[PDB]
């Protein structure tokens, strides 16, 4: 697993007592898609 | 009798063998101890091998030993 | 299973063949000197 | 010197001594320490300026001690007090859930989570 | 006529079966038993194609395949406690290595030349000991006439020996006052692990030799 | 074993080195070989 | 006699150069013990079955050896 | 004579001394194996055959060594 | 009288070089706690008693070659 | 006589002494080899050849000392 | 008897040989004392009394072999 | 008798010279193996230094048998 | 005479222990140059660090070699 | 006679001993040589006259003991 | 006087034994030299005079080795 990857999880997962704040879940919780182009083109939008 | 005594000190040399025996088992159980620190994890594969390393090692002084007693009643 | 096949067995090999050779000679001298004992 | 940068927040971006969980084990940071580059690891920490300490849990990230004293802690969340029960339990939950179902660095992550905090 | 000829033909005749019979008649799927000796086909092959690794390694493959069979069947032949080692003779497994020594060389000369003595000298260095490393370069190489053998013949030597003196000596445990013929499972579960052990050491040895003995192939097609 | 030192070692190498010649000649022509020809049977079938 | 007298002391003196070793092998898993602990404390209770394990086999060997330097010794 | 007698047992025992290095190399081999498995948690499937090398090659100096000291002793 | 009693000094000496592995030994220990202390600042509090412990091990090995020593020495 | 057939046995013993150095050695270059590997992952086509080389000119130099041994133990 | 007086002058050199261990031993606890206040530079008032204390107890054991050769020489 | 003793005696002891050339060639290949699985590429730089290496240690040892077949033959 | 020759023998027994100093002397001397090139700066400490180890490791050596002057020269 | 020429035959083996010494000596320095070019790269150009020096002393050492072969004889 | 002067030939043999420390002693300075200054590039000009003083001590122990190995020798 990508190191990267490690830790955006290992913070998420420590957002996830349960005194936290909504900054926090904003922070860890996101709706995103990307877009694969050509060279132009979309090769389809998958989601993030 | 100069064999009399002779069977008393081939017992002596081959008995200083046991001292790379003592030193190799120590060897296997600090990388054991060296592995687990580093992984938490790495013991459930390793520990059954770490009592192999260490009866290997074992193993060779009980040769030793055993010339021992080859030359000590021999 | 088995056949015969016409492979390569002497034409690259043939050092090998020698020197067991060499070595059968002088094990000829080597064994009547031990047979003397 | 001490930071203890997040990206919203921040925590402590010359302090003193610093306890770090890194890849080189544990690491402490006293005074004026030798400049390192580690990642840290999901960890359980301890900051001390002067003899007062503060103790956060720590989502790993990066230390590096800058040559002048100042440790770069740059994390993307840490107080422990926060995160310290049933947020345990959820985890337990959600690492058995994984376990079953990169969804083994999911079910990894999680399990080293639950017991980080299970730490806290 | 003597005891070694007797064993030597053996060694023949289970090579034989092992080729000729140890597969139901012919078959593309094989009996369980030549499932082995496809593996064994396949991790040889691409052992001499991983050293020699030429064109000239298939030229060589029955070559590696004929010393890797014998040394393998005749260390666990010979591993059984009532057969009489054509290996723990010094005078046959030494002569067999300087052979094939002698054959990697002389063939070496014949196809380089004169320029064989290059191989002496694999790099420059400085001129007061350039003369030095021809010197206790060829020396190093015509070690590995005599090394080749006595390493495999040691081992196997060793094996049969200490089995017979801890046979003596498991004689004399019982001999010993019957205090001791109470929990006495130790002397017999040391020959045991030899036992374990035996087949081990001379499969690996058949093993080392074939390696070997490609690896100065490997040097005498392929120099410096 | 005890005793295993020959004198008789022309005789024994006579047959030891009958028997290295004679396997790598075996096994060239006949025991290697119809290992290939099992390969090769496999893969004609395979490649057709 | 005196050779016999002798024999017995002498082997015993030679015995005693073995003990050495296993003493070697005891500070060897004591200080990759403290190596572990300073590395990640959090390891000490499964560590501590082996640790005691490991010295305790190390140590062994040494007293395999000094049995039979007093045995030698005493007669 | 008894010289000559004397002589087989203590050149025997003298022989035994060859053995420790063995003894040590197979304890090393073991380690760097630990070693190299703790790093990679993975390495295994090349690296096991590669120990088991190391192991049975660093044993022979031993057995070899234990050859010499019965065939000095009962020889 | 005079080969028994050159014996006894002569098997002293021989008893005594088992206690170089010990001397060794107790460094090992300490090399290891004091990067150990380097390393974490303070692990010292639970580590220092497991380096007395050690210490004491590996010394006790070497102090089984001395009392050998007086034991040939004196009779 | 007596003593030149002793001498030839003692000289036997001796010979055996010299093998614990390659048995060492033969350790080190495989101890190398997995340490080498776990660091690459993949070394092991060039290194494997490299890591057999070492192992045996260093267990060659054990078998020269097996070698004198069994001159002097036959002989 | 020039045999006793003899087995002195010999016997103390041999006993002599045991202190090589503690000298190298001394060397180490420095060696992990230079690299440990390297590693934190500000360690050293806390490492400095654990590093003498390491020194000393390895020195010890050459003292007690130092001893030895006293007792052969001056009992 | 004595110096014919001596002979077959000395010999003996000069494998003793031999063993530490055994340690030492697997020294530099050590060194070689870690070197070169750190970078993969400093390999053909480095293994002259091996070889180097290896020969000089190698000369210690050739020097100890020299003196072996010195008395040996005589 | 014998106790003539055992003065002369003891003496080079006595000598062996030296070995040991030597090496300590070196390890002492090749961590103050890690030290050193680790922190760039930890030098000025270090060096006394470095010389009392050496300073006790050569003792070990010195007391040998006396008793060796005392063998010797008597 | 006897016992004085037995002396050097028993004393030149006794000699090859410290030579194993240096034998590990020279091969510790060509190690570090290795370790030094293989985490810098760069550093070999001043670095391989270092090992060279280093080597010559080790060896040195070792030479000492065989010229008292020599001497014994 | 033949014990004798085998005696002294001898003695000068034993003492040979400490030179070899020296050597190996050697070895070590100047590999830590290298490592310091394959490490900085740079730390040289500090680590160098260093280096010499440590060197020159480590030879110095084996030189003792030699002027009593001559003293033996010659008288």
């Amino acid at each position: 697993i990508s190191y990267a990857a490690y830790l955006n999880v290992a913070a998420q997962a420590i957002r996830s007592t349960e005194l936290q704040t909504a900054s926090v879940l904003n922070r860890s919780q996101t709706d995103a898609f990307y877009t694969q182009y050509k060279n132009a083109s979309e090769p389809t939008p998958i989601t993030k | 009798q100069l064999v009399l005594a002779a069977k008393y000190i081939g017992a002596g040399i081959s008995t200083i063998g046991l001292l790379g025996a003592g030193i190799g088992i120590a060897i296997v159980f600090a990388a054991l101890i060296n592995g687990v620190s580093r992984n938490p994890s790495i013991k459930d594969t390793v520990f059954p091998m770490a009592i192999l390393g260490f009866a290997l090692s074992e193993a060779t002084g009980l040769f030793c030993l055993m010339v021992s007693f080859l030359l000590l009643f021999g | 299973m088995l056949k015969r096949f016409p492979t390569p067995i002497l034409k690259v090999y043939w050092p090998f063949f020698v020197a067991g050779a060499a070595v059968y000679y002088g094990m000829s001298k080597a064994a009547d000197l031990s047979s003397n004992t | 010197k001490l930071q203890f940068a997040l990206p919203h927040e921040t925590l402590y971006s010359e302090v003193t001594q610093v306890n770090l969980p890194a890849k080189s084990g544990r690491i402490g940071v006293l005074a004026n320490h030798v400049p390192t580059v580690e990642q840290l690891l999901p960890g359980v920490v301890e900051v001390m300026e002067g003899s007062n300490s503060k103790k956060f849990f720590i989502s790993g990230g990066f230390a590096t001690v800058q040559p002048d004293s100042q440790l770069c802690v740059t994390a993307i969340e840490a107080p422990l007090e926060s995160f310290s029960e049933n947020i345990k339990n959820l985890l337990a939950e959600a690492k058995k859930n994984v376990s079953s179902s990169r969804e083994a660095a999911e079910a990894a992550i999680q399990v080293e989570v639950l017991e980080n905090l299970q730490s806290v | 006529l003597t005891t070694f000829s007797l064993y030597t033909i053996i060694v023949l005749l289970v090579i034989t079966s092992l080729y000729t019979l140890t597969n139901n008649n012919n078959k593309i799927i094989g009996s369980r038993w030549l499932i082995s000796q496809e593996a064994i086909y396949d991790t040889i092959m691409n052992m001499t194609k991983g050293q020699i690794g030429g064109k000239n390694w298939g030229l060589y493959f029955p070559m590696i395949f004929t010393l890797f069979m014998f040394i393998f069947i005749a260390n666990l032949i010979s591993m059984i406690p009532y057969s009489f080692a054509l290996s723990a003779h010094l005078v046959f497994i030494i002569s067999l290595s300087i052979v094939i020594w002698l054959g990697n060389t002389i063939l070496g000369l014949y196809k380089h030349g004169w320029v064989f003595f290059s191989l002496f000298v694999p790099a420059g260095t400085p001129l007061p000991l350039v003369p030095l490393l021809v010197i206790i370069e060829t020396l190093s190489y015509f070690a590995r006439a005599i090394s080749l053998g006595l390493r495999l013949g040691s081992n196997i030597l060793a094996g049969h020996l200490l089995m017979v003196i801890l046979a003596g000596l498991t004689f004399n445990f019982m001999l010993i006052n019957l205090f001791t013929l109470v929990f006495g499972f130790v002397p017999l579960a040391m020959i045991l692990a030899i036992m374990m052990l035996e087949f081990a050491i001379g499969i690996i040895q058949g093993y080392v030799w074939a390696i070997l003995t490609a690896s100065y192939l490997k040097d005498a097609v392929y120099l410096h | 074993m005890p005793q295993l030192v020959p004198f008789y070692f022309m005789n024994q190498l006579t047959y030891g080195f009958l028997l290295m010649i004679t396997l790598l000649i075996l096994f060239s022509q006949f025991f290697l070989p119809m290992i290939l020809r099992l390969y090769v049977s496999r893969l004609f079938i395979s490649k057709l």
